[PDB]
RNA sequence: AGGAUUGAAAGGGAAUAAGAUUAAUAGUUCUUAAUCAAGAGAAAUGGUAACAUAUCAUGAACUUUAAAAUGGAGUGUGAAAAUCUACGGAAGAGUUCUCUUUUCUUCUUAACAAAAGUAAAUUCCACUGAAAUGAAUCAAUCAGAGAAGUGGAAUUUAUUGGCUUUGUAAGAAAUUCAAUGAAUUGUGGUAUUUUUGCAGUCUUCAUAAAAAUUAAAGGGAAUCUUUUGCUCGUAC
RNA sequence: UGUAAGUUAGCAAGAAAGAGUAGCUCUGGUGAUUAUCGAAUCAGAACUUUAAAGGUUAGGGGAAUCCGACUGUUUAAUAAAAACAUAGCAUUCUGAUAAAUCUAAAAGGUUCAUUACAGAAUGUGAUUUCUGCCCAGUGCUCUG
RNA sequence: UUUCACUCAUUUCGUUAAAUGUUAA
């Protein structure tokens, strides 16, 4: 697994076609974008809820989205 | 510490008295360092048996067994100086 | 009877050189005509001990005179030689410690070691630690010179002969007393099976002739002639003489 | 002075160990940022390549150039030779200058090139031969 | 404490059967298989250390990056620094010396 | 171009881990997460230097160097784990007519990668040039073929880069509670042992393997996605 | 605390011999960091008792004589030793196409990847002191 | 028959069978 850092990249990786899946978790403290690539399950480790939202508008309607919370599925 | 037995008294009690002499003297000269031809520093010590290396100064160098020139080999050297001075020369 | 450990020696089971970590064969190069009339300039790129031998090893690099590449070589030390140091073989070469001459160009007199019996044969005599053979003259009418050997024989060679100005490294060797049984033990690590000697006295008259009976005692003389059979030649061989020397 | 410029050096260290410079400006105290003695050099990276007969004239022409670089080097680390160019032929060295080196930024490349084909043009007149010929260890 | 198992077939403490005992979730410890200490390179004529190259397995040198193989200088990876200065000083000194002796001395 | 066959389930060796599952198999199955090999879609910069750059940035024949690949003893020490312990707690359990702010249990985290923060040791580079000689270790040992000082570079420390930390990852697992759903999962130690490295010292008439295989150099000849991974052992 | 004769001056030697040691309540020494923190270790003092290493673990000591110098090995299943080995000392042969020696033979094989500071064959058994006279007999040898 | 001189069978060797011998330069 890789971590990305900032939200520029994550935006890119989301708008690139080589996307299989998206995993969200929101925990205590933050919230976990695991993006589920060909390779790779990249994550982005969010604090704020505003910049949170922009992402789940930036998620392609086709991809499989999976919320996960205090129980597992 | 000792009276005489100085560095064979590793060898405790157990090997005769004239035997622990005559080891003494070899042992002696085998762990001592020498001055080195190449460089004049006291920092060549035996790696082996005949192998001699100059340890701030990167040269190896062959020797005695135990002592860096041998007697028999330092009359050598200088019998060879003569006999190449005298054929050079007519 | 039995058969002897001098018998059981000869067919190499357990008496087989322990030659493992041995580095190789110690001789000259092949001579070829840079050697017959010129000289090759080698490198001494390192010394090292050899197992089972008591004088260092020299891992000499001369280049390539026909092709292209290294001749890695792998001499026997002459004492005072060291890493990095240039030795030149050939008729032509100085005569110099570690140089490698034709034993009729070097002076009456000269210190050699290494020495080939027979022309191109990569060295015999005087090779163990210490030693050498002198020139004791030559002679221009056969292209034959004399040589001292080592045991004080005196030897005529030919005049083209290759031999190394010097003295074999690590003299002084055996002046060491060994002190232990176990030091002895490891005296024989790259060596043949040969060092704890039973008495052939201690033995039974089925295994050696000396096997005696009430008291330990050879009872026969230990002077035998050359021409007995292997199974009794055992003890002092063709003796001119015996006893203390004066 | 040993080191003057014109006077062609040997490089002993760094990437450019072995090759053959030319200094241009020299300054044994060092400036503030430079704490060390140093001399800025113009040298032949890669060595022209021998050409026969039987190429084509425009191989002979990529086969015989010359790649250049300009860098500041420590004079403890170049080995002055005793041949000396004319900085009047090799105009273009004398205009590098230690204010022309900025320190973790590429040399301007357009200058590099530029030397190198006036280095080049030299050699296929074959003027200076010991400069351009290559050091084999 | 928790006691541990070899994992593979082998059972003995060989140099390629050397294991790490390391923690894991709910307290139990599980083992691992540890690799062998490897040398670095060295300079072909002084015998020492290179600098600027990692000490690892032979075949790990082909993974690394084509820049993390070497060093960036003449003879880089083969000979130290020191190494190379001296070679550069013979070759030229050498050859000057030839200029003066002979060829037209 | 150089020498044929066989010879190691303890020598060399491309690449996988955690949890769960069965009446019995599991680095082999399942979930999740990885790695490796073979394939498919006039030719670079920076640094004074040691040297450094998500593939970058061409590199044939031929040759060399290195790795694989090297004894043992003893001393010092870095890190991890176990045990013990300091402070702060949360949950459960035991004793309780004599007391005991009490005694005990749980408080965890993989392969592979990332690079907030921050180590020990060794070797090199630049400035300078040491005598009134200094620097240093438990011991040593070192210096004008250049010490000490200051500023740097590299390698090693059980995967990336050693330790804390991060992704994996809490959604798992452990301890409780309710009748599937809920709670918590700090920070340290100039302590002992074990393991694993490192540094120098001692010792040998002992010097303590080879190849498959890999990389680098000298030389200048030429002009991210995807497929597949066969045979045999595997119970006790 | 104390320790002899002897000695290869290294040892003997843990020689021999004597005293102390428990529990409880205290006191002091040995550092880190810059007032706070931390380590088991040593020494000392009052008091008490059933007077203290001893549950377990845990050398009997001394004076001599013989043999072997020592560490080591040995008759699996009646002999572990004074026997074998050992280091040291000494003798003999051999210049390698040799010496020893395996094989029926052999561009065959072992010491030998070796070269007299080496290879092969023997006796004695550390050190110190010393090895006397005999070449007739039997061997061995001669450059005769 | 002995003593010589040679090599041509024969022995013992060395290498990548890598400049041997005689002229020439």
């Amino acid at each position: 697994p890789k971590q990305v850092q900032e939200f520029k990249q994550i935006l890119k990786l989301l708008k690139s076609g080589s996307i299989r899946a998206v995993r969200v978790k929101t925990n205590g403290e933050n919230t976990k974008f695991k993006v589920r690539c060909a390779k790779y399950l990249y994550t982005y480790i969010c604090a704020d809820k505003a910049k949170a939202e922009e992402l789940k508008k930036a998620i392609p309607k086709d991809i499989h989205v999976v919320e996960i919370a205090k129980k597992a599925p | 510490r000792t009276k005489k037995v100085g560095i064979v008294g590793k060898y405790g009690t157990r090997y005769g008295a004239s035997l622990r002499k005559v080891i003494k003297k070899i042992e002696i000269a085998q762990h001592s360092k020498y001055v080195c031809p190449f460089c004049c520093k006291e920092a060549v010590r035996r790696t082996a048996c005949g192998i001699w290396e100059c340890k701030g100064c990167g040269k190896q160098i062959a020797g005695g067994a135990y002592t860096l020139s041998t007697i028999s080999g330092a009359t050598v050297r200088s019998t060879v100086r003569r006999l190449r001075d005298a054929k050079n020369s007519q | 009877g039995r058969r002897t450990l001098s018998q059981r020696k000869g067919r190499g089971s357990i008496f087989k050189s322990r030659s493992h970590h041995k580095l190789g064969v110690a001789q000259h190069r092949a001579i070829d005509f840079f050697e017959r009339h010129s000289t090759v300039r080698g490198l001494v790129k390192s010394i090292e001990h050899d197992p089972g031998r008591g004088a260092p090893l020299a891992r000499v690099v001369f280049r390539n005179p026909r092709q292209y590449g290294l001749d890695k070589e792998l001499f026997i030390c002459a004492e005072g030689l060291y890493s990095g140091q240039y030795i030149y073989c050939g008729s032509k070469a100085s005569l110099h410690i570690g140089n490698v001459l034709p034993i009729g160009q070097c002076p009456e007199g000269t210190v050699v070691c290494n020495v080939e019996s027979k022309p191109g044969d990569r060295g015999i005599i005087a090779r163990a630690s210490g030693n050498y053979a002198t020139v004791i003259s030559h002679n221009a009418d056969n292209e034959t010179t004399r040589i001292r050997l080592p045991s004080g024989a005196k030897k005529t060679l030919k005049s083209n002969c290759r031999a190394m100005v010097g003295i074999i490294a690590g003299g002084g060797r055996t002046e060491k007393p060994i002190l232990k049984a176990g030091v002895a033990y490891r005296m024989y690590k790259a060596k043949r099976t040969t060092w704890p000697r039973v008495r052939g006295v201690a033995m039974n008259p089925v295994d050696h002739p000396h096997g005696g009976g009430n008291h330990q005692h050879v009872g026969h003389p230990t002077t035998l002639k050359r021409s007995s059979p292997p199974g009794q030649k055992a003890g002092k061989v063709a003796a001119r003489r015996t006893g203390l020397i004066r | 002075k040993i080191l003057a410029p014109g006077r062609v050096v040997i490089i002993l260290s760094g990437r450019f160990a072995g090759k053959k410079a030319v200094v241009s400006s020299v300054n044994l105290q060092g400036t503030k940022d430079r704490k060390y003695g140093f001399v800025t050099v113009v040298g032949v990276e890669r060595a022209p390549l021998k050409i026969t007969r039987k190429m084509s004239a425009k191989v002979q022409e990529m086969r015989t150039s010359v790649k250049s670089f300009c860098k500041v080097i420590n004079v403890n680390h170049v080995m002055p030779t005793k041949y000396t160019v004319n900085l009047e032929q090799f105009n273009l060295i004398k205009q590098v200058k230690i204010n022309n080196f900025e320190a973790g930024k590429v040399y301007p490349i357009s200058q590099k090139k530029a030397i190198s084909s006036q280095f080049a043009e030299e050699y296929r007149k074959g003027k200076e031969s010991w400069l351009f010929t290559k050091l084999r260890f | 404490a928790v006691r541990v198992t070899y994992v593979r077939k082998h059972s003995y403490n060989t140099k390629s059967n050397g294991i790490r005992i390391v923690k894991t979730a709910g307290g139990n410890m599980t083992v691992q298989h540890r690799q062998k200490i490897s040398n670095g390179v060295r300079c072909g004529d002084c015998g020492c250390v290179l600098a600027g190259i990692r000490h690892i397995r032979p075949h790990q040198y082909g993974w690394l990056g084509k820049s993390k193989r070497t060093v960036t200088r003449a003879y880089g990876g083969v000979k130290c620094h020191k190494c190379v200065q001296k070679k550069i000083l013979r070759a030229f000194l050498i050859n000057e010396h030839n200029l003066i002796k002979l060829a037209a001395a």
